[PDB]
Order: C-alpha cells, then sequence, then structure tokens
C-alpha cells in the first residue's frame, strides 16, 4: 500500500532517500499488535483512531488528555492518516498531567502496570510501549524500563531534548531499551536532539504533523515525536513476523538506513528507522 | 523526551 502526500516522517521511513512524499507500507499495518502510549492520555474519540484506541489507566483525576502531546504521539504510532501502523490497537496510560509533568514514582508505576496489564489483552502479534518522556538520571526509572522490556514488551523511549549526551537522562540511559534520537527533513540531526553512545536509532522528530485534542491536528517537534515512529515501526514489523519484542530494537538498527544523517557527533550511531518495504 | 513546537 501507499499513502500519497503523507507527512514527511512517514515517507522518510519507507524511503532510502529524503524528499519523497509517499508512505509505502504493507497492508497488514500492525494489526494483531498492541502499543501502550505512556503519556498525557489519548483523545480516544478522535476519528483518526477509528475506535482502535482506548484509555486503560490514569494516575490523575481524569483519564482525559487535556494536554495533547499524548494524542499527538498515539497518532504517529497508529492514527489512520498520521500513523506508521495504521491498524494497531492503542492503549493509553496517563502518567503525565495536563501540563505534561509527572513524578518519577507514578511514571514507574505506569510501566509496572503495563507489564502486568498486557497479560489480559489479546495482542497476538506482540506488545510495544512508547515513552515520549524522560528527565534527569534516575536508576529507579531506568530500572522500571528494563523490567518492562524483560517482561516481553518492546520499549521505545525518547533521547530527550537538551542537545546533550543522553547518558544523564532517564529512561533514555537504560541500555536494554530502545533510545530514539530525532532528525529533520533534510537528514540532519534535530538541533535539540540528545545524542551519545546510548542511542540505538534515529526517527523523524522535527515538525511532525499528527492528531491533537479537540479532534484537530498539529505539527510539533521533539525527539518525543521520533519515539512513536519507531514504536509504530516495531509494531508493524512484529505483525509482519520479522522480529520479536526482545530483538525488535536490534533488528531496526540492523535494517536502518546507515550513514545518511548529518550532524552526528563521533560516538553516536548514524542509523535512521527504515521499514524496507518492497511491493 | 521530545516535546508536546512547529
Ligand atoms: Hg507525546
Ligand atoms: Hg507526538
Amino acid at each position: 500500500a501507499a499513502q500519497t502526500n503523507a507527512p514527511w516522517g512517514l515517507a522518510r521511513i519507507s524511503s532510502t532517500s529524503p524528499g519523497t512524499s509517499t508512505y509505502y507500507y504493507d497492508e497488514s499495518a500492525g494489526q494483531g499488535s498492541c502499543v501502550y502510549v505512556i503519556d498525557t492520555g489519548i483523545e480516544a474519540s478522535h476519528p483518526e483512531f477509528e475506535g482502535r484506541a482506548q484509555m486503560v489507566k490514569t494516575y490523575y483525576y481524569s483519564s482525559r488528555d487535556g494536554n495533547g502531546h499524548g494524542t499527538h504521539c498515539a497518532g504517529t504510532v497508529g492514527s489512520r492518516t498520521y500513523g506508521v501502523a495504521k491498524k494497531t490497537q492503542l492503549f493509553g496510560v496517563k502518567v503525565l498531567d495536563d501540563n505534561g509533568s509527572g513524578q518519577y514514582s507514578t511514571i514507574i508505576a505506569g510501566m509496572d502496570f503495563v507489564a502486568s496489564d498486557k497479560n489480559n489483552r489479546n495482542c497476538p502479534k506482540g506488545v510495544v510501549a512508547s515513552l515520549s518522556l524522560g528527565g534527569g538520571y534516575s536508576s529507579s526509572v531506568n530500572s522500571a524500563a528494563a523490567r518492562l522490556q524483560s517482561s516481553g514488551v518492546m520499549v521505545a523511549v525518547a533521547a530527550g531534548n537538551n542537545n546533550a549526551d543522553a547518558r544523564n537522562y532517564s529512561p533514555a540511559s537504560e541500555p536494554s531499551v530502545c533510545t530514539v534520537g530525532a532528525s529533520d527533513r533534510y537528514d540532519r540531526r534535530s538541533s535539540f536532539s540528545n545524542y551519545g553512545s546510548v542511542l540505538d536509532i534515529f526517527g523523524p522528530g522535527t515538525s511532525i504533523l499528527s492528531t491533537w485534542i479537540g479532534g484537530s491536528t498539529r505539527s510539533i517537534s521533539g525527539t518525543s515525536m521520533a519515539t512513536p515512529h519507531v514504536a509504530g515501526l516495531a509494531a508493524y514489523l512484529m505483525t509482519l513476523g520479522k522480529t520479536t519484542a526482545a530483538s525488535a530494537c536490534r533488528y531496526i538498527a540492523d535494517t536502518a538506513n546507515k550513514g545518511d544523517l548529518s550532524n552526528i557527533p563521533f560516538g553516536t550511531v548514524n542509523l535512521l528507522a527504515y521499514n524496507n518495504y518492497q511491493a | 523526551p521530545a516535546p508536546f513546537p512547529a
């Protein structure tokens, strides 16, 4: 299948070169897989979700996304128009408040929750968790991410936006998960993107069009935006039978576009998420 | 993370 005049990030991910506008992907589109979006919540009633999204847990008074970031990221994972894995099932876990902040203990609790909750969901092709968040180094947060990963969920986490080495940021510095840097539409490292030896891969993160609260859309920038691209790609490849939750990150890096990015400091991988689609 | 710009 192809999606014509797709958002650039979607086209980038099924192209070996920058500048294309069609997103080519396999029709299976992630069906059978499940992606937990651990964020500010998701506006499940947004038409772009086609009813494939639902709220599963909140740590606040409401399960509603009064922020928009979460709806934005869920959309890149699997909305019809803006998503990588157009037929995936989305589960929202609200660990962030409507201002976009949350405590480390509630974000740890949300990760533990997914590890358990996945056991009562029917996700024949596998389970992914997408974490477009992070903060200063915490060995406890790193540790919750590693547990989630080992429980059998593909964990994709943001590198973070400080144009710094991701080693001082958590969950980003947990080696066992998949740390995602951001790039822009010219194949440059996003100016705000963290880097370092701990990154596993890059995805589109600058001016990403996706769903927003109130049934609208909006383009924002951030490595937070790159994360769902890789989470969606993982879900897509798992339903294709290419990889598993445990090896999905390494598989994405193995099949990435190599050496295409510019402004990558020595020590950081030069790998861009790539779906390898062939009609 | 990264954000929730243009
Ligand atoms: Hg987000
Ligand atoms: Hg987003």
